[PDB]
């Protein structure tokens, strides 16, 4: 068959890479059609900012999505397009795999790390308001429920993808109630399965134990109370933001796949972006979609390109245009 | 001549403290110490013990402290005796010095980077009240008055220590009101010292950049959102909680500690702990006292006993005890007189 999937181009280097990754699928003739649905910040009737109805009905029709990064204003406008986007689809899990690129060497070797971070609670969704002049209060809440829901996802991921350890990153020293709960929910599901080996490290220790040696970490699970400073840290071991993919897995197989790399204003429209992010993002799509062999073809293509070294893009150590990159990878796939 | 309030605390902490005072003995450093032997794991603790601490801080106005060990099985952290102390001194402005040491190779060598974070609110104001059957709520506060404070301190530290750039790591994107305010203040104070480059970085991105290349930075000022993490992440570039000094300042005080102070910072036993953090923080304390001569000596000694490679503790790749590594330093301190 020939499946279809929503596509949000995104803002900035959205078009550059979304065009690039569209064309590797095209070149590779994968059974995907793209239903482009520009989702922009659109005001709400009651002031509760809704979604472009175009993308809201379009995604329910495909239950799948690849998306470029959206733009959030520095202090002047929409709360964020991504937060609202993840929440109004209950994509309760932001899986950030993080593995090396064999041919592209960093100071870190053989790093296979996965951040499973919860995606619909904590600082994602809350009031922040002006209580008096010059004093701001913020009201981030965490639940008992989704705590359990991500800590089940943790062991389920580590169960499908054959993982040794699952370690709960938490800050129960400085937030007794909030993250003391989460452990309790982790602890409960971790007893359910001695299948997977478990522990609990505090967040500051991990970030230190991490830049020292990412050989001690398999899967990580986190409440969205400390956002994903860990996930972007780990994206410094691999290579760059240009090479890390990311996944808003949700229930019922709905998922939006994007990359950590954001709006990228500096190199907007300059044609020096990295398509490796949105690409390996879409290689999660297929491997999530069951299209395993369009996956390993495209994926292993992008690696062998990188290893050869003659076309790797600007942030990877070579003056090579995002376009010329995307066709060395295109040509590479076809035979 | 020069009294310094010394708080050993608990952990391997009291051992390091010893090492600092023994090395001061070797160098003959006209600093005499009042130890306050305050701790909750050993139950030498009350607020009457804290008061005696601050009665000490009124006079000497300058103190070197360890980490007091909160018992997380009953209390938390914002009610630790360590937070309760930090409070009484109106400490703000944590100063962490991320500087690699020549002869301790890491993945981040020749690095020179100082991490200013606000130490009074943000995560440390966490108000937590349960609202439902199982809905926890977390209330956090940001104030223009505590931020205009952290950036004037930051800039005044940039000028005072020769440093030319100052970055403001901020989360304006989603925290549009808390860290919008923080940026507004930072931008405000940022014109006032126009001999200093200023720039803003979203925090998310910065922890990636902090490990993809820390060499792009110099002075980092940030609100206390997210906690003491980034101090600890950077402090790994330079070889760990065994070596990265730290200091915490006040309007009127200066408390000299260690940069990276996670739980199980040094979960070593008898001996077998590194004292480079304490010692490099002692000399920095000494510089504060304008004993620059004795600050030079201690500092330049232990930056070289670890360059020469003969003695090395567990964490730096070596076999020696702490007694052995501190006694190596005395020998090279005693030499440096003549
Ligand atoms: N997924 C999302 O929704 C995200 C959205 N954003 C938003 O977009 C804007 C982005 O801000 P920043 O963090 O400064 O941008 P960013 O995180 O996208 O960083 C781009 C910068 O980092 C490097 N970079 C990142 N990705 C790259 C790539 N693919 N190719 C080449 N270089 C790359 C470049 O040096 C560039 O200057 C912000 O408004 C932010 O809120 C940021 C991150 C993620």
């Amino acid at each position: 068959g020939v499946q279809t999937v929503t596509l949000i181009p995104g803002d900035g280097i959205g078009p550059e890479i979304s065009a690039a990754v569209m064309k590797i699928f095209d070149a590779a003739k994968a059974p995907i059609q793209w239903e482009e649905r520009n989702v922009t910040a659109i005001q709400g009737p009651g002031g509760k900012w809704m979604i472009p109805s175009e993308a809201k009905e379009s995604m329910d029709k495909n239950k799948m999505g690849l998306k470029g990064p959206l733009k959030t204003p520095i202090a002047a406008g929409h709360p964020s397009m991504n937060l609202l986007l993840r929440k109004t689809f209950d994509l309760y899990a932001n899986v950030r795999p993080c593995v090396s690129i064999e041919g592209y060497k960093t100071p870190y070797t053989d790093v296979n790390i996965v951040t499973i971070r919860e995606n619909t609670e904590g600082e994602y969704s809350g009031i922040e308001h002006v209580i008096v002049d010059g004093v701001v209060q913020s009201i981030k809440l965490i639940t008992e429920g989704a705590s359990k829901r991500i800590a089940e996802f943790a062991f389920e991921y580590a169960r499908n993808n054959h993982r040794s350890n699952v370690t709960a990153v938490h800050k129960a020293n400085i937030m007794r109630m909030s993250d003391g709960l989460f452990l309790q929910k982790c602890r409960e599901v971790a007893e359910s399965c001695k299948d997977i080996k478990f522990n609990e490290m505090y967040l500051d220790t991990v970030c230190l134990n991490m830049v020292q040696d990412p050989s001690q970490f398999d899967v990580l699970v986190m409440p969205n109370l400390y956002g994903d400073i860990l996930s972007d840290l780990c994206a410094g071991l691999i290579g760059g933001l240009g090479v890390t993919p990311s996944g808003n897995i949700g229930a019922n197989g709905v998922a939006i796949f994007e990359s950590v790399h954001g709006t990228a204003p500096d190199i907007a429209g300059k044609d020096m972006a990295n398509p490796t992010a949105l690409l390996l993002s879409a290689v999660m799509m297929l491997r999530h979609m069951g299209l395993f062999d369009h996956a390993a073809r495209i994926e292993a293509a992008c690696f062998a390109t990188i290893k050869d070294g003659k076309s790797l893009t600007k942030d990877l150590g070579g003056n090579a245009k995002c376009s010329d990159f995307t066709e060395e990878i295109c040509r590479r796939v076809k035979d | 001549s020069f009294p310094v309030t010394m708080l050993p605390g608990d952990g391997v902490g009291p051992e390091l403290m010893h090492a600092v005072k023994e090395v001061f003995k070797a160098a003959a450093v006209p600093v005499e110490f009042q130890e306050h032997h305050l701790s909750e794991v050993q139950n030498m603790a009350s607020e009457e013990k804290l008061e005696q601490v601050l009665s000490s801080m009124k006079e000497n106005k300058v103190a070197i402290i360890g980490k007091i060990h909160t018992p997380m099985e009953y209390k938390g952290e914002l009610a630790s005796y360590d937070m309760r102390l930090r409070r009484k001194l109106d400490l703000f402005a944590n100063v962490v010095h991320v500087k690699s040491l020549p002869g301790y190779m890491t993945r981040h060598n020749n690095l020179d980077l100082v991490i200013i974070r606000e130490q009074t609110e943000g995560e440390y104001s966490s108000l937590e009240h349960e609202s439902a059957r199982g809905v926890i709520e977390c209330l956090k506060i940001v104030t223009r008055a505590k931020s205009q404070r952290i950036a004037k301190f930051a800039f005044d530290y940039a000028t005072k220590k020769g440093r030319g750039k100052v970055t403001a790591v901020h989360k304006a994107n989603i925290m549009k009101l808390g860290d919008g305010l923080f940026l507004q203040c930072c931008e405000e104070v940022a014109e006032l010292y126009p001999k200093i480059k200023f720039e803003t970085m979203i925090i998310d991105n910065c922890c990636m950049q902090l490990v993809q290349n820390p060499y792009q930075f110099d002075v980092l000022v940030m609100p206390n959102l997210y906690g003491n993490i980034i101090d600890n992440l950077a402090a790994g570039l330079v070889g760990g909680a065994g070596v990265v000094p730290g200091e915490s300042y006040s309007a009127e005080y200066a408390v000299f500690e260690t940069g990276a102070r996670h739980p199980f910072a040094q979960a070593v036993g008898r001996n077998i702990a590194n004292p480079t953090a304490m010692l490099l923080s002692a000399s920095n304390m000494l510089r504060h006292l304008n004993l620059e001569y004795h600050s030079s000596m201690i500092a330049d000694a232990v930056k070289k006993v670890i360059k020469v490679g003969k003695v090395r503790t567990s964490d730096m790749g070596g076999y020696a005890t702490c007694h052995d590594f501190t006694e190596e330093i005395c020998r090279r301190v005693k030499d440096l007189d003549e």
